[PDB]
C-alpha cells in the first residue's frame, strides 16, 4: 500500500546514522578505557544490530522511516500479528482454565469461601499441569454439555 | 463471606482503641509501634549513607562543587532505560539528586568514602537494635500504666537529655572536626592532602596553628576569661563569601548557647526530690483576670487520652516544619547551597507539604477526641464548655471574614484582567496606575537593615540579606542572595494566602466544633466519628460527620499550599536567582517580569504556566525524559480520581450484579461475593488519587524546569 | 515510552488497511490497490464512465481538498 | 408530609419502632404471625424521612416502606 | 511450623512471590532477545 521495504529506506538509514552520531557525541567526553566509555560503546553495537535485524526481516517502512504492521492476514506478515496471537490465546486459555478448575474443586466444601484466601497449594499444584491440554479439555466438555450451567 | 471484609481488614489495622478498652495495652502497643518506626527510619538513613559511598561522584564534586552536578543513583541497562544516565560531570553518569546530602557531608567534614561506609554500618546496627528493643519491650518487659503517666519525668529527660545534651555534643563535634577541615577546604587545599580528623585531637600544635586560643587549653573556660575563645566562637552574622553559607563559628556558638539554655530549662518540673513545680499545680493555680476559675481539669484530660496529645503534637510539628522551610532559603546554613538552585527549590516545597498534612491530621484527631473521649460528667473542663456554648458566634464570624477576604483579594485580580482586556491600563491596581503598597513590610525591612550598629552593637552584619540595604553575594559567577523588593504584586498574593488559610481553618474548626451535635442531628455523637450520612430526610444529610469535614479540608489545604510554592518559585526566579558577568551586571533567569505580569490571571497562565513548562515537554530523548514521562502519568491519575468523586454506589453495584450473572453462567462464580466500595471508602479513594496526581505533576514540572536552567 | 527512551523505530504502528481498501474502491489512487472504480477494466468502471465518473474521479484525486483524505496509523 | 406504609410480611421484631427518632411508629396486636403483633404508622405528619426504620427491617425486602412527598417545616427539620 | 506454611499460603504473599518470579522471567527473555518486533521463526 505504497510502503517500501526497510532495507531500501533512505529515511531508515538516516535515522540510524543520526542515532549513531548522537550516541558518539557523548563518547568523546570520557577516556577510551574508562567504564562509562565501555558502557557507551556497548550501546552503539546494540543499535547497529537492531537496525540490521529490522532490515533483515522484510518490515515495511513509509515516508517517515518507521516500520508499519500489516494485520490483514497476508501470508508474508504472519509473524507480525497472527503468530503471536495464537500464543497469547493459548496462554490466556491456560490461565482461565486453571482458574475455572480450581473454583469447581472447592465448591463442594462446607465453607468454600475459606479456600479463596488461604490457597490450598497441594491442590493447586495438581491442577496447574492440567492446563496444558486445555483446548482438548474444553472441546470435549462443550460437546458433552458440561461447559454451561 | 463478602469482599468488604478485605477492605475493612486494612482500615482498622492501627486503631488500638477499637480493639481493646484498656489504656495499659494501648500504651504498650503505641510504644512498640514507635520503636518499629524508629527502626525503619534508621534503615532509610543507612541506605542513603551507603548509596553515596558506592554509587556517587562525591569526591569529584568535593574537588569542584560549582561545576559538577551531584549524583547518587545509577540505572541498569535492560530495556534501553540507561538513557537516564546523563553526563553530570566528574567522569560519572547517573541521576542528579536534589536532596542536599552532599552539602551536609561537606559541612560535617567528610572527605573520603571510607567514613560513609562506617556510618552506613553503624546505622544498620542501630536499626537492628531498635527492632530488638521493640520486640523486648512488648513481649518480655512491658511497662505499667503508672510509668507512662509520669509526665513530669518525661519532660525533664526530653528537655535536658535529648535536646540539651544533643546540642552540646554536636557543638563539640563541630569545634573539634568541622571547623578545621572546612578551613582547610576553604583555603584551596586538595581534599586528599587534608589531615585526618583524629590528628587534630592527638596533635595539639596543629590546632594551635589554625587557632592560637587552643594553645591555652581549658584554663580560660574555668577562669571566666571567655574572651580568649573568640577565634572560633564569633558573632559575625551574614554569609561566608567563599561558600555562601553561614559562618560555622556562628553555628558552633549558637549550638553551645542552645544546649546551655535547654539544660537550664530541663530542671523545672517536680520529681521524687521535691524541688520544682508540678504541672497540675501550675494549671490549677493560674487564674488571670478574664478566665475566672481557670484551667482546672486539663491535666486529667491530657493524661488519660492519646488523641488530644496527638492532635496538639501534630499541630505544633506542622507549624515548626513550615517555619523551618521559611528559615532555610533566606539564611542558607550549608556551603554551596544558595548557588545550587535545584536543591533550594526542592527543600522549600517538601516541608510545606509535610506541614500542611500534619496540620490537617491535628484537626482530624481533635475531632476524634471530641467524638470519643469527651466526658462532661467525669472530666469536666470549664473552658471547653464555654467554647461549646457559643459555637454559633464563632463560626458565623469566621464565615464572614472568608467572604470579605475572598472578594477583596480575587475581585482585584478580576478587575485588573477586565481593565487590561478593555484597553484601559491606567485603571488597574499596579505600580503605574493605582498603587497598593505594603508599607508595614517595607518598614520592617528598613528597621531590620538598620538594626546592626544601633540596636545590635555586637553584630557586624544583618541576619539575612533579604532586608534592603545589604550587598550582593556572588559565588562562582552565580547569585546567592540579594535584597528582595516588595511592591503592589506582593500585596495581592499575601492576601490570597490569608484568604486560603482562613477558609481551611473555617472548614476544620466547624467540623471539630459540630462533631458532637448540631441543630440538624441532635444525636450525631451516637452515630460515630466516621459515618456517611443520616438518610435523605430533612432535605438531605450527606457528609455531616467530622471525617467528611477533614475530607473537605484536605482539598483546601492542597489548594492553599500550591499557591505558596508557585509564588516562591516565580518570585525567586524573577527577582533573585541569575548570573553575574565579569563587570557586575546581574541577569535574572526570567528578567524581572513578576512585577508587571503577576497582577492578572492571564499573566500566570501565559508567563508562568505556559512559558516555564516548555522544558518538561521537550525532555523526550534526553536524560530528563523520566520527568516528561511522570508529567503525563500524573495527569492520568488526577483525571482518574474524578470517577470516584462524582459518582455514587448504586450504579456500580448493579453493574457488578450483571457481571456476576455473566460469571455464574460459566461456573466461575467466586464464593466471596463481590461488593462495590462503601460510601466512605469511595470518598477516600478519590481524594488520595487527586492529591497524588496534583503533587506529582507539580513535582515533575518543578524538577524538570529547574535542573535545565 | 518507546519515543521517550529515544528510539522511535520501536513503535507499534498499524496501517488501517480496511479503510484504505474502501478508499481505493471509491477511486483513490494513492495506495495502488487497483480494485473496482480504481480498476479501468472492471464492470463498475464501464457502467458509469460516461455519466458521472470523470468529475468524481478528478475531484477525489485532488489532494488540496477534504474529500477522502489520506490516513495512517 | 411523607408516607409510611406497613405490609403483611411483618414478623413483629420491634426494631423499626426502636429506631425511629421522632416517635412515628407503634406496635399493635395482630394474629398473623408467631409474635402476634404488627407495626403501625399513625403519626406520619412527624416523619422526617431519615429512613432509619428501613435499615432495621430483617425481611428479604422491607416490610416498612417510606415514600417521600410534600415537605413541610416539620419534615425539613427547621428550627428557625 | 504449620503456622509458617499457613501464613506463606495467604493471598498477598503468594501473589507477590508469583509476580516477582514472573517479572524476573520476563526480564530474562527481554535480555536474551532484545529489541524484538516480529517472529523470525
Ligand atoms: C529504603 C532504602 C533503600 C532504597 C530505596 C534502596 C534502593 C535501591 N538500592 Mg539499595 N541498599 C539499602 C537501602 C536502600 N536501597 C541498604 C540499607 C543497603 C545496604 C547497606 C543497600 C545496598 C544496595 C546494593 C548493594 C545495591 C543497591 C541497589 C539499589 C537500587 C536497585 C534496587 C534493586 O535492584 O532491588 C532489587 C530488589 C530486591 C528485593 C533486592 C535501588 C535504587 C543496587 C544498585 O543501585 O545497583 C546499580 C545495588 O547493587 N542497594
Ligand atoms: C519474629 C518476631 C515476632 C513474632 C513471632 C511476633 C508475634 C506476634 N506479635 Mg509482635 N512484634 C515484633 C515481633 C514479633 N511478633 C516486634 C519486633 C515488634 C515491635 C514493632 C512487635 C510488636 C507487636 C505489637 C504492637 C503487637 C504484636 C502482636 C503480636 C501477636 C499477634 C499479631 C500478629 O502476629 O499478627 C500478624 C501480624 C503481622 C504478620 C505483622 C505484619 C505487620 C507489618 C508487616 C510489619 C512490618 C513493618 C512494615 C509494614 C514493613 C516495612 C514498611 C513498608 C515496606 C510498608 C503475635 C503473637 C499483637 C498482640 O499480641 O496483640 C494481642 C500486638 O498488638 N507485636
Ligand atoms: C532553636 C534551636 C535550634 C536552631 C535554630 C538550630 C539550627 C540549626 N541546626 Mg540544630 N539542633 C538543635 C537546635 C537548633 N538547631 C538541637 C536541640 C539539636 C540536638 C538534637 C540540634 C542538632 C543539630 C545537628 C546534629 C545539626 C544541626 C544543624 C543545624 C543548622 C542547619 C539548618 C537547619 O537545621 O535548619 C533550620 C533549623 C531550625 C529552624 C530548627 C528548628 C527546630 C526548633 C527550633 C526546635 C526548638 C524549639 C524551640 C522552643 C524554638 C521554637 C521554634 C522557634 C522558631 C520559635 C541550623 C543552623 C546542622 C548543621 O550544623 O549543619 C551546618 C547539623 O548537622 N542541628
Ligand atoms: C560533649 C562535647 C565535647 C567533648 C566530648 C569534648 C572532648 C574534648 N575536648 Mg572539648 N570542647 C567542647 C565540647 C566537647 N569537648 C566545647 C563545646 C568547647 C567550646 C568551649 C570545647 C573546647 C575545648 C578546648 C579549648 C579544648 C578541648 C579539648 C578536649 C579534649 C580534652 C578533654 C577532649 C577530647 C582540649 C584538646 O584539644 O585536647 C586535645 C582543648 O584544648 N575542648
Ligand atoms: C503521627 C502521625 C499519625 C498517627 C500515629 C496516626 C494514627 C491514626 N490515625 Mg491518622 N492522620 C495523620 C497522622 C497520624 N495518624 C495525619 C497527618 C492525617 C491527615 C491526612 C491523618 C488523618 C486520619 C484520618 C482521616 C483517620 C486517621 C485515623 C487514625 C487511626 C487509625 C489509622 C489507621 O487505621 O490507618 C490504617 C492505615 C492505612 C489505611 C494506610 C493508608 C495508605 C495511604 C493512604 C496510601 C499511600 C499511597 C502510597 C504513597 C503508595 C503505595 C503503593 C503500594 C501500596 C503498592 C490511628 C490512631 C482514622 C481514625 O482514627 O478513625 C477512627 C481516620 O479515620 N488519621
Ligand atoms: C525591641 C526590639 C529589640 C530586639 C529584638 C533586640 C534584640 C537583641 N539585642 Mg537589643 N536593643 C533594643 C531593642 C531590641 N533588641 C533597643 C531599643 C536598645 C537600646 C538602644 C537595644 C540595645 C542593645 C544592646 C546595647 C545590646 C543589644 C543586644 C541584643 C541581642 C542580644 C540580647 C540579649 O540579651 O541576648 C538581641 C539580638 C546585645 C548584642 O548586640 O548582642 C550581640 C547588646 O549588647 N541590644
Ligand atoms: C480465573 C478467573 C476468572 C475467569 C475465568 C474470568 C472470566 C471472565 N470474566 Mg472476569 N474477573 C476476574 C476473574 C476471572 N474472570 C477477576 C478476579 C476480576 C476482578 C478484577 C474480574 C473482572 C471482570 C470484569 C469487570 C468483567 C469480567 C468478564 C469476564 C468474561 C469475559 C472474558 C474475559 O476474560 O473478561 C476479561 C476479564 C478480565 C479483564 C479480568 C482480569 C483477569 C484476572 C486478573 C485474572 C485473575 C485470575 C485469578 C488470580 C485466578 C487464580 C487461580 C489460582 C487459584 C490457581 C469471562 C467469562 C467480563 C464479562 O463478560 O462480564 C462479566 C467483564 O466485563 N471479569
Ligand atoms: C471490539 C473491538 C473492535 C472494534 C469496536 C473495532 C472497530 C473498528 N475498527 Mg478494528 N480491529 C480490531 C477490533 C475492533 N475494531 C482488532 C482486534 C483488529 C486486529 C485484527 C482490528 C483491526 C482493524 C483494522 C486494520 C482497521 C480497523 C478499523 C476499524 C473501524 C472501522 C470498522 C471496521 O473496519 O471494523 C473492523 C472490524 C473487525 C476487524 C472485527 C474485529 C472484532 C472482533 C470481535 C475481534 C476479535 C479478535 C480475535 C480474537 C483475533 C483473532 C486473530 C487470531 C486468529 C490471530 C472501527 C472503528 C479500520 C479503520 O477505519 O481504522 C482507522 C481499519 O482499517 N480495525
Ligand atoms: C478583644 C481582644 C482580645 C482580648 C483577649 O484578651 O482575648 C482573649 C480573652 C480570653 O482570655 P482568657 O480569660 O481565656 O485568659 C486571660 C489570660 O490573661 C489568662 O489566661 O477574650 C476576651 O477578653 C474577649 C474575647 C472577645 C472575642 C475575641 C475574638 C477574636
Ligand atoms: C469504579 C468504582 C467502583 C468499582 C471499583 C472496585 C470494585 C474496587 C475494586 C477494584 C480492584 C482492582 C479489584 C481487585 C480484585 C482482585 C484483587 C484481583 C486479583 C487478580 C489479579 C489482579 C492478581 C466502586 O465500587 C465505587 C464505589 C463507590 C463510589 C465510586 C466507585 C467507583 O467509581
Ligand atoms: S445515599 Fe448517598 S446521597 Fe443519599 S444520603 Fe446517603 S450518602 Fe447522601
Ligand atoms: S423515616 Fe425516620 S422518622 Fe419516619 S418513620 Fe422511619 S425512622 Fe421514623
Ligand atoms: S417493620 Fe420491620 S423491624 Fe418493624 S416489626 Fe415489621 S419487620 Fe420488624
Amino acid at each position: 500500500s505504497g510502503l517500501t521495504p526497510c532495507k531500501d529506506s533512505k529515511q531508515f538509514a538516516k535515522r540510524e546514522k543520526q542515532q549513531i552520531k548522537k550516541l558518539e557525541s557523548s563518547l568523546k567526553l570520557y577516556a577510551p578505557e574508562s567504564a562509562p566509555a565501555l558502557a557507551l560503546n556497548a550501546q552503539i553495537e546494540k543499535t547497529k544490530r537492531r537496525f540490521d535485524n529490522y532490515g533483515k526481516y522484510g518490515l515495511l517502512c513509509g515516508s517517515d522511516g518507521l516500520p508499519h504492521l500489516i494485520v490483514n492476514g497476508d501470508q508474508r506478515h504472519w509473524g507480525e500479528f497472527i503468530t503471536p496471537g495464537i500464543l497469547f490465546l493459548y496462554i490466556a486459555g491456560w490461565i482461565g482454565w486453571v482458574g475455572r478448575s480450581y473454583l469447581i474443586a472447592i465448591s463442594g466444601e462446607k465453607k468454600p469461601a475459606m479456600k479463596e484466601i488461604i490457597i490450598d497449594v497441594p491442590l493447586a499444584s495438581r491442577i496447574i499441569f492440567r492446563g496444558f491440554i486445555w483446548p482438548v479439555a474444553a472441546y470435549r466438555e462443550f460437546l458433552n454439555g458440561d461447559l454451561i450451567a | 463471606d463478602t469482599t468488604t471484609w478485605i477492605w475493612n481488614l486494612h482500615a482498622d489495622a492501627h486503631d488500638f482503641d477499637s480493639h481493646t478498652s484498656d489504656l495499659e495495652e494501648i500504651s504498650r502497643k503505641v510504644f512498640s509501634a514507635h520503636f518499629g518506626q524508629l527502626s525503619i527510619i534508621f534503615l532509610w538513613l543507612s541506605g542513603m549513607y551507603f548509596h553515596g559511598a558506592r554509587f556517587s561522584n562525591y569526591e569529584a564534586w568535593l574537588s569542584d562543587p560549582t561545576h559538577i552536578g551531584p549524583s547518587a543513583q545509577v540505572v541498569w541497562p535492560i530495556v534501553g532505560q540507561e538513557i537516564l544516565n546523563g553526563d553530570v560531570g566528574g567522569g560519572f553518569r547517573g541521576i542528579q539528586i536534589t536532596s542536599g546530602f552532599f552539602q551536609i557531608w561537606r559541612a560535617s567534614g567528610i572527605t573520603s568514602e571510607l567514613q560513609l561506609y562506617c556510618t552506613a554500618i553503624g546505622a544498620l546496627v542501630f536499626a537492628a537494635l531498635m527492632l530488638f528493643a521493640g520486640w523486648f519491650h512488648y513481649h518480655k518487659a512491658a511497662p505499667k500504666l503508672a510509668w507512662f503517666q509520669d509526665v513530669e519525668s518525661m519532660l525533664n529527660h526530653h528537655l535536658a537529655g535529648l535536646l540539651g545534651l544533643g546540642s552540646l555534643s554536636w557543638a563539640g563535634h563541630q569545634v573539634h572536626v568541622s571547623l578545621p577541615i572546612n578551613q582547610f577546604l576553604n583555603a584551596g587545599v586538595d581534599p586528599k592532602e587534608i589531615p585526618l580528623p583524629h590528628e587534630f585531637i592527638l596533635n595539639r600544635d596543629l590546632l594551635a596553628q589554625l587557632y592560637p586560643s587552643f594553645a591555652e587549653g581549658a584554663t580560660p573556660f574555668f577562669t571566666l576569661n571567655w574572651s580568649k575563645y573568640s577565634e572560633f566562637l564569633t558573632f559575625r552574622g551574614g554569609l561566608d563569601p567563599v561558600t555562601g553559607g553561614l559562618w560555622l563559628t556562628d553555628i558552633a556558638h549558637h549550638h553551645l548557647a542552645i544546649a546551655i539554655l535547654f539544660l537550664i530549662a530541663g530542671h523545672m518540673y517536680r520529681t521524687n526530690w521535691g524541688i520544682g513545680h508540678g504541672i497540675k499545680d501550675i494549671l490549677e493555680a493560674h487564674k488571670g483576670p478574664f478566665t475566672g476559675q481557670g484551667h482546672k481539669g486539663l491535666y486529667e484530660i491530657l493524661t488519660t487520652s492519646w488523641h488530644a496529645q496527638l492532635s496538639l503534637n501534630l499541630a505544633m510539628l506542622g507549624s515548626l516544619t513550615i517555619i523551618v522551610a521559611h528559615h532555610m532559603y533566606s539564611m542558607p546554613p550549608y556551603p554551596y547551597l544558595a548557588t545550587d538552585y535545584a536543591t533550594q527549590l526542592s527543600l522549600f516545597t517538601h516541608h510545606m507539604w509535610i506541614g500542611g498534612f500534619l496540620i490537617v491530621g491535628a484537626a482530624a484527631h481533635a475531632a476524634i477526641f471530641m467524638v470519643r473521649d469527651y466526658d462532661p460528667t467525669n472530666r469536666y473542663n470549664d473552658l471547653l464548655d464555654r467554647v461549646l456554648r457559643h459555637r454559633d458566634a464563632i463560626i458565623s464570624h469566621l464565615n464572614w471574614v472568608c467572604i470579605f477576604l475572598g472578594f477583596h483579594s480575587f475581585g482585584l485580580y478580576i478587575h485588573n484582567d477586565t481593565m487590561s482586556a478593555l484597553g484601559r491600563p491606567q485603571d488597574m491596581f499596579s505600580d503605574t496606575a493605582i498603587q497598593l503598597q505594603p508599607v508595614f513590610a517595607q518598614w520592617i525591612q528598613n528597621t531590620h537593615a538598620l538594626a546592626p550598629g544601633v540596636t545590635a552593637p555586637g553584630e557586624t552584619a544583618s541576619t539575612s540579606l533579604t532586608w534592603g540595604g545589604g550587598e550582593l553575594v556572588a559565588v562562582g559567577g552565580k547569585v546567592a542572595l540579594l535584597p528582595i523588593p516588595l511592591g503592589t504584586a506582593d500585596f495581592l498574593v499575601h492576601h490570597i494566602h490569608a484568604f486560603t488559610i482562613h477558609v481551611t481553618v473555617l472548614i476544620l474548626l466547624k467540623g471539630v466544633l459540630f462533631a458532637r451535635s448540631s441543630r440538624l442531628i441532635p444525636d450525631k455523637a451516637n452515630l460515630g466519628f466516621r459515618f456517611p450520612c443520616d438518610g435523605p430526610g430533612r432535605g438531605g444529610t450527606c457528609q455531616v460527620s467530622a471525617w467528611d469535614h477533614v475530607f473537605l479540608g484536605l482539598f483546601w489545604m492542597y489548594n492553599a499550599i500550591s499557591v505558596v510554592i508557585f509564588h516562591f518559585s516565580w518570585k525567586m526566579q524573577s527577582d533573585v536567582w541569575g548570573s553575574i558577568s565579569d563587570q557586575g551586571v546581574v541577569t535574572h533567569i526570567t528578567g524581572g517580569n513578576f512585577a508587571q505580569s503577576s497582577i492578572t490571571i492571564n499573566g500566570w497562565l501565559r508567563d508562568f504556566l505556559w512559558a516555564q513548562a516548555s522544558q518538561v515537554i521537550q525532555s523526550y530523548g534526553s536524560s530528563l525524559s523520566a520527568y516528561g514521562l511522570f508529567f503525563l502519568g500524573a495527569h492520568f491519575v488526577w483525571a482518574f480520581s474524578l470517577m470516584f468523586l462524582f459518582s455514587g454506589r448504586g450504579y456500580w453495584q448493579e453493574l457488578i450484579e450483571s457481571i456476576v450473572w455473566a460469571h455464574n453462567k460459566l461456573k466461575v462464580a467466586p464464593a466471596t461475593q463481590p461488593r462495590a466500595l462503601s460510601i466512605i471508602q469511595g470518598r477516600a479513594v478519590g481524594v488520595t488519587h487527586y492529591l497524588l496526581g496534583g503533587i506529582a505533576t507539580t513535582w515533575a514540572f518543578f524538577l524538570a524546569r529547574i535542573i535545565a536552567v | 515510552v518507546m519515543l521517550a527512551f529515544g528510539t522511535p523505530e520501536k513503535q507499534i504502528l498499524i496501517e488501517p488497511i480496511f479503510a484504505q481498501w474502501i478508499q481505493s474502491a471509491h477511486g483513490k489512487t494513492s495506495y495502488g490497490f487497483d480494485v473496482l472504480l480504481s480498476s479501468t477494466s472492471g464492470p463498475a468502471f464501464n457502467a458509469g464512465r460516461s455519466i458521472w465518473l470523470p468529475g468524481w474521479l478528478n475531484a477525489i484525486n485532488e489532494n488540496s481538498n477534504s474529500l477522502f483524505l489520506t490516513i495512517g496509523p | 408530609s411523607h408516607s409510611v406504609k406497613i405490609y403483611d410480611t411483618c414478623i413483629g421484631c420491634t426494631q423499626c419502632v426502636r429506631a425511629c427518632p421522632t416517635d412515628v411508629l407503634e406496635m399493635i396486636p395482630w394474629d398473623g404471625c408467631k409474635a402476634k403483633q404488627i407495626a403501625s404508622a399513625p403519626r406520619t405528619e412527624d416523619c422526617v424521612g431519615c429512613k432509619r426504620c428501613e435499615s432495621a427491617c430483617p425481611t428479604d425486602f422491607l416490610s416498612v416502606r417510606v415514600y417521600l412527598w410534600h415537605e413541610t417545616t416539620r419534615s425539613m427539620g427547621l428550627a428557625y | 511450623m504449620r503456622d509458617l506454611k499457613t501464613y506463606l499460603s495467604v493471598a498477598p504473599v503468594l501473589s507477590t512471590l508469583w509476580f516477582g518470579s514472573l517479572a524476573g522471567l520476563l526480564i530474562e527473555i527481554n535480555r536474551l532477545f532484545p529489541d524484538a518486533l516480529t517472529f523470525p521463526f
